[PDB]
């Protein structure tokens, strides 16, 4: 860490990089996904609004 | 010619509207039903492209 190097056991520095990882890996395969088909929604859509 | 009422030098550009009104119910109309028949609007002007293909759509209907 910043100021310091914190001293751990492997039984908290484990999981850490375990559940962290894997939890990283559901948000990111969502947004991403939904970038997609915002464009194509919002290709359709900023063609209506800008009379 | 004497005219009671007035005279306006136009009949639009269209003939035959029924251009000769008996019953004349009068709107002066400042603003157009020509804003434009293109992409871009009568005041807005564009020379960037993704702001352009906004106005086409909607440019042709705001007149109907």
């Amino acid at each position: 860490v910043g100021g310091v190097l914190v001293e751990r056991t492997v039984k908290e520095v484990l999981p850490a990089l375990e559940n962290n990882k894997e939890q990283i890996q559901k948000i990111i395969e969502t947004l991403t996904q939904q970038l997609q088909a915002k464009g194509k929604e919002l290709n359709e859509f900023r063609e209506k609004h800008n009379i | 010619s004497l005219i009671r009422g007035l005279v306006l030098d136009h009949g639009a550009r269209h003939p035959d509207m029924k251009k000769r009104v008996e019953d004349a119910y009068i709107l002066t109309c400042n603003v157009s039903l020509e804003y434009e028949k293109t992409e871009v609007n009568s005041g807005f002007f564009y020379k960037s492209a993704e702001e352009r293909e906004k106005l086409v759509k909607a440019e042709r209907k705001f007149i109907e």
